[PDB]
């Protein structure tokens, strides 16, 4: 019971460290649809122009 | 640009689809801690 | 002339069509990459049958 609650420990810490990875890509994909926008407002002045 | 922006799209949907992916994977992990009551 | 141009526009559409078609590529193989893989887990499930 012990080994299991520190596997149990163990698998809670590569959650949490999984969870921040997938909260640093969705704010990489955040700021990459940004740009996205950024540069469909420069299409857009592209098109004015 | 309107090709530049058309690479960034399938850029930012081939992260979309990784971070979907990762999502995944941490939701299957969190399930798995299920016995940490016992 | 005209036709000449005529022609270069219709060139023009056919080229982003491709680009379409190249996008869509890049999907017929997304989901696919997952969807096959995803009947090879059921596989697995197979295996526990």
């Amino acid at each position: 019971s012990k080994l299991f609650q520190f596997k149990l420990l163990q698998s809670n810490s590569k959650l949490a460290s999984t969870l921040e990875k997938i909260s640093s890509s969705n704010k990489d994909l955040e700021d990459e649809k940004m740009k996205f926008q950024e540069s469909l407002k420069k299409v857009d002045e592209i098109k004015a122009q | 640009e309107s090709i530049n922006e058309f690479k960034s799209i399938e850029i930012e949907m081939k992260n979309k689809l990784e971070k979907l992916n990762s999502l995944l994977t941490y939701i299957k992990s969190e399930i798995t801690q299920q016995e940490k009551g016992l | 002339m005209d036709i000449d141009d005529e022609l270069n526009e219709l060139e023009t559409l056919i080229k982003k069509k491709q680009d379409e078609k190249k996008s869509s590529e890049l999907e017929l193989q997304k989901l696919v990459h997952d969807l096959n893989k995803y009947k090879s887990n059921t596989n697995n499930m197979e295996k526990i049958i």
